[PDB]
């Protein structure tokens, strides 16, 4: 009965405190639609904060927990915990002698920090990183370890905005040492928390490198469990979005073989991010395409090009786009690029309804037709242009000459003047 | 990834 | 020359 229960949250003895609270935490874990909205009118929130500050442990805990509940409840709920000041003080408890009430500060923390960047950011200003990592480092307990995680996950999570970097940059040496990991759980979200932070600037991926973390992830591209494969694959991937001499860490780590496995992924969005991230190795210098064509990445490259979904298909077309780039320093590449028929799937994306693709099959074919042109001057016709003329390829240009926009029915323009007049 | 977890 | 997310 709430008003006996609302009664004794509001009474100055402990033992009818607990009882009430202890009630009301039930009413917040029950299985399905915990009444939050009907909790919080009743005006026991601050009371519960207040319960934060007891000398009594359980009081703390079954206290913390109701919280911590009606914490993963709406945007709105969420602000009426913030509001009551819980964050300081569950802040305070991550360094409570009671395992059990900081582990239960962990996992509030957790949801509060998860409501949004704006929540995120208001937690870490009340300094609860420093205290959350101190817990990741002595804890040898398996739930705090992966709650805790899952929490620093959080803290690391979000893009609108991304958290201030020298804020949160502490967490790397923790998180090198997490994807070592015997637990899935906390590998999972470790990876998860690597892949926000190595999403931006190119100073974030050194001091991902720095921490000595990729090694391990690439390691951590062939692991049996598809969850952990798919933020580890992120993290990669993010990672060769770097210069030339950080991509040739992943490199150097092994990745390619990997990245070849990973073509074969019964996931697609798996299949998807291991071409994205090949993509951004051929980007890269000769010396980094030619790593690509040496670990056999090609053929199955090309075959992707043609089969699989169209946000794969958009994939390979620029990794194998991109590995046309070195026409002038080694164009023995496009000529093995062109052997393993990489021309006619090029051609058939000239039909994209996605003008960004368009552009970028049409960049490769040029760069393919320099060639082509190249070789008949040492000869007499561009072999190339042939090939792409009776494969349907040249009436494709010509119709993205009516593109309506820039740089891609000009290009299409010239191509037709330089190679097809 | 989920923002989110309720206890019990 | 890189795309990031």
């Amino acid at each position: 009965d709430l008003p006996k229960m609302v009664e004794g949250v509001f009474s100055s003895e402990i033992d009818k405190q607990i009882q009430a609270t202890t009630k009301f935490r039930k009413l917040l874990s029950k299985e399905r639609n915990p009444p939050i909205e009907e909790v919080i009118k009743t005006g026991v929130v601050g009371r519960f904060v207040e319960f934060l500050r007891s000398p009594h442990t359980l009081v703390q805990f079954e206290a913390a927990w109701a919280l911590t509940n009606i914490a993963s409840g709406s945007a709105t709920q969420t602000q009426v915990v913030i509001e009551a000041g819980a964050v300081p003080i569950f802040v305070e408890l991550l360094g409570s002698p009671e395992p059990d009430v900081r582990e239960q500060a962990v996992w509030a923390l957790g949801n509060i920090a998860g409501d949004s960047p704006q929540c995120r950011d208001y937690v870490l200003s009340c300094g609860a990183l420093r205290p959350l990592l101190t817990l990741l480092g002595d804890s040898r307990k398996l739930s705090m370890l992966r709650n805790a995680t899952w929490t620093l996950s959080n803290f690391c999570r979000g893009k609108t905005p991304q958290p201030d970097w020298n804020t949160i940059a502490p967490a790397l040496p923790v998180l090198a040492k997490l994807v070592y990991s015997l637990d899935d759980e906390v590998l999972i979200d470790a990876c998860w928390a690597i892949s926000y932070l190595s999403d931006g600037s190119n100073d974030k991926i050194q001091a991902v490198i720095e921490a000595g973390i990729p090694r391990r992830l690439v390691e951590l591209l062939m692991h049996a469990s598809t969850s952990v494969q798919t933020p580890a694959l992120r993290s990669v991937g993010n990672i060769v979005t770097g210069d030339d001499v950080q991509t040739q860490v992943i490199i150097n780590c092994g990745a390619l073989p990997c990245l070849l496995s990973l073509l074969s992924s019964n996931k697609d969005g798996i299949r998807k991010e291991a071409c994205w991230t090949i993509s951004n190795i051929t980007a890269g210098n000769s010396a980094q395409i030619q790593s690509v064509i040496d670990a056999n990445i090609i053929p199955p490259l090309i075959h992707l090009l043609s089969h699989a979904d169209l946000k794969t298909r958009k994939e390979a077309c620029w990794a194998i786009s991109n590995a046309t780039s070195g026409g002038l320093q080694k164009p023995d590449q496009i000529r093995y690029l062109v052997a393993q028929g990489c021309i006619k799937p090029l051609c058939d994306l000239l039909a994209c309804p996605d003008n960004k693709i368009i552009q970028v099959a049409l960049d490769g074919l040029e760069n393919i037709l320099k060639v082509g042109e190249l070789d008949k001057n040492a000869a007499s016709i561009n072999r190339y242009a042939l090939f792409i003329e009776e494969c349907g390829g040249m009436e494709k240009i010509h119709d993205c000459q009516t593109n309506a926009n820039e740089e891609i029915y000009m290009k299409a323009y010239n191509i037709i003047e330089k190679y097809f007049s | 990834p989920p923002k989110k977890k309720r206890k019990v």
